[PDB]
């Protein structure tokens, strides 16, 4: 349907306004859609786009749900599925975009919010939702590589596509070379793994595995056939061919990380620019050791000793072979059940 | 080495380069009135061993030669996380209890004892000659620490105690990088540790630290006296860092034919029978990860908030 189609263009240009052209359509936005800084202009802002497109698309100004949990993360933040706080926000909005009656007030709420929730967080949730509706199965969501490559390029790049796009005229644009083993030198024995470790392939498989078992959501979208096996199976696959790479390369197989109170040897410096954030990421030096946390924003407070005491309770059941719900009842771990 | 060069005993190893720059600089500290002694001057207190800690500026000259001693400890590599561990000894807890006060509280107060000066009074007429010193004491405490041993045998260990202030002059809590430096020795001893849970108890008048009040005011005997083992404090009360440390006897111990375990005394002693640094672990710089003492501490360690609370009477010896 054309609708499934536009929902498609939410995708394009995540921080250029849902007001400006997306492909050959504009979104026909209501005044009270606009955000703050956009509405007193709205009239003459929305035209200057709006005399370029083929199509035009009709927006209905409808009650939406309360969206104040899914816009408490900042714009120009990063967004985090492992930070508990964050999940919470995600779930949130999931729930919002799955609950939409149908597909016209899924498109007026995404509307509504695209501009006012963070990028990433809109992106996932969104997704998740698309992939698991009843109304929006088919429905070819573009890789998250095309929306947002600034998680998967050296960052050099950006001002030397903006430099060819400026400058050269459309029909004479010549391809940009992505940098590949990048991010280290000789030096680091570990560069040697850029080929998987810093894959588009392999980064978007985890993406994906992400999509489609989200650990916190409505139901629906979250209870799925051994979802607890396949955490295990797909992240022991990765180990296996991971050392798999590391024969390839003269190097020993993994060291898991003995102790979380020793200095962890394998720096890492990503060289990725948040567009969004419009913040680099943070690397990591040589030999760090991991710190106690207070994070009052982000709703982390935790001390090595909280992770040291889970890890002891986990091993006491796999040892115990069972383990204790809430009610106090033993769920035995058996063969069948035990890893899921 | 550095010791035997700085104070230039004749244990130098090359006194004519590295000079004799603790004592001449004692000399000099002495002299400002007379440098060339055409007052035919002697030297102030600065210049006599017996009297020098008396000038306020023996400690800032010291405190100089603190920093040479610093730059090169600080050479050395920070002392692992395996190297500070006890593997199966866990000390879970440690406190004080002094009679006649709450648990972690420490008591100070003035005392007068007297001393016969009649063997010093050169040219006066016979008999005692009691003249009465005040000066500061401490009620007497004692350490209860909780030791649990998991390793099913018997474990031998030095337990290592030491004090500092909890904050800093402006009343924030103080890093390691500093508190490091502040951290006053109060006891080392050896002991014998069973499996299962263990109670210790050690008296403050048991200290390695300190020899008997006894030896200060009326046969062997020398460290430093009991009455000035707790600081001061403050009346009204002075927060402090309790911590102790059980390290490996094992590791720490010295094969001596002829050797408490970890007292010493220079002159019947050939060896000091601790091989740790003097002041391990405080003498190194901090590991990776470390900012303040909690942050510090192995399993085998344990910190305790204790008050110390300043009585400002006076009392006579008993
Ligand atoms: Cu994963
Ligand atoms: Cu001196």
């Amino acid at each position: 349907m054309n609708y499934k189609k536009n929902l498609l263009l939410l995708y394009d240009r995540p921080r250029e306004p849902i007001f400006m052209g997306k492909g050959k359509s504009v979104f026909d936005v209501p005044d009270n859609y606009l955000t703050d800084r956009y509405r007193p202009i709205g009239p003459e802002i929305q035209n200057r786009f709006g005399e370029l497109a083929e199509e035009r698309i009709p927006v209905r100004s409808i009650a939406l749900p309360d969206l104040r949990i899914p816009m408490s993360l900042g714009r120009q933040e990063q967004f985090s599925l492992f930070i508990p706080r964050h999940r919470k926000i995600a779930a949130r909005l999931i729930d919002i975009f799955m609950g939409m009656r149908n597909i016209e007030e899924l498109q007026s709420c995404a509307v509504f919010a695209r501009d006012r929730i963070n990028p990433y967080l809109f992106n996932y949730a969104l997704s998740v939702a698309l992939l698991h509706r009843r109304d929006t199965k088919n429905l070819d969501l573009p890789s998250v590589v095309e929306v947002f490559p600034d998680k998967y390029v050296d960052s050099r790049v950006f001002e030397q596509i903006r430099e060819e796009a400026t400058v050269v005229p459309e029909g004479m644009r010549m391809p940009i070379v992505i940098p590949k083993d990048f991010t280290a030198s000789d030096l680091d024995e570990e560069h040697r793994l850029w080929y998987f470790r810093e894959d588009i392939g392999v980064n978007l498989h985890h993406w994906h595995w992400h999509l489609v078992y989200p650990g916190d959501g409505p139901d629906s979208v979250v209870r799925k056939d051994r979802r607890g096996e396949l955490f295990y199976y797909m992240h022991s696959q990765l180990i296996a061919r991971y050392n798999f790479e590391r024969f390839c390369n003269r190097l020993q197989r993994v060291k898991r990380l003995n102790n979380l109170r020793e200095p962890i040897a394998e720096g890492y410096f990503p060289k990725l620019d948040s567009l969004v954030a419009s913040r680099t990421w943070p690397g990591r030096v040589d030999n760090a050791v991991i710190k106690d946390l207070n994070r009052e924003l982000d709703q982390i407070k935790q001390d090595v000793s909280d992770l040291e005491r889970w890890i002891d309770r986990i091993y006491e059941a796999v040892h115990q072979g069972y383990v204790v719900d809430e009610s106090g009842n033993r769920i035995f771990l058996d063969e069948e059940k035990g890893i899921d | 080495i550095l010791g035997n060069i700085i104070e230039s005993s004749i244990l130098s190893p090359n006194r004519q380069l590295y000079g004799d720059m603790h004592n001449v600089g004692h000399v000099f500290l002495s002299y400002t009135h007379d440098p060339d002694h055409r007052h035919l001057e002697s030297f102030g207190v600065m210049g006599d061993v017996a009297t020098a800690m008396r000038d306020p500026v023996f400690y800032r000259w010291h405190s100089f030669i603190d920093d040479i001693f610093q730059e090169h400890k600080i050479k050395l590599p920070a002392y692992t996380k395996s190297q500070l561990t006890y593997e199966g000894i866990s000390v879970t807890g440690i406190i004080v209890q002094s009679e006649g006060a709450p648990v972690n509280t420490l008591h100070t107060y003035w005392q007068q004892s007297d001393v016969d000066l009649s063997r010093g009074m050169d040219f006066v007429p016979r008999g005692n000659v009691f003249a009465r010193f005040t000066h500061l004491q401490h009620a007497p405490f004692q350490y209860v620490i909780q030791i649990d041993n998991t390793s099913d045998a018997q474990r031998m260990g030095f337990v290592r105690i030491f004090m500092a202030p909890k904050n800093d002059e402006r009343g924030q809590p103080m890093l390691f990088r500093d508190q490091r430096l502040f951290m006053v020795e109060m006891d080392k001893f050896l002991v014998a540790l069973r499996p299962g849970a263990n109670r210790i108890r050690r008296r403050s008048n048991e200290s390695t630290v300190t020899i008997p009040f006894e030896r200060t005011f009326r046969f062997c005997g020398c460290g430093w006296p009991a009455h000035m083992l707790v600081p001061k404090g403050l009346p009204e009360g002075f927060p402090a860092d309790l911590f102790v440390m059980v390290s490996n006897y094992e590791d720490d111990r010295v094969v001596q034919d002829l050797v408490d375990a970890a007292s010493y005394c220079g002159v019947r002693d050939r060896l000091y029978p601790d091989r740790k640094a003097m002041g391990f672990p405080f003498d190194r710089l901090a590991r990776t990860g470390v900012d303040r003492l909690s942050n510090f501490v192995t399993p085998n360690m344990a910190i305790q908030s204790v008050n110390v609370i300043h009585i400002d009477k006076t009392v006579p010896r008993t």
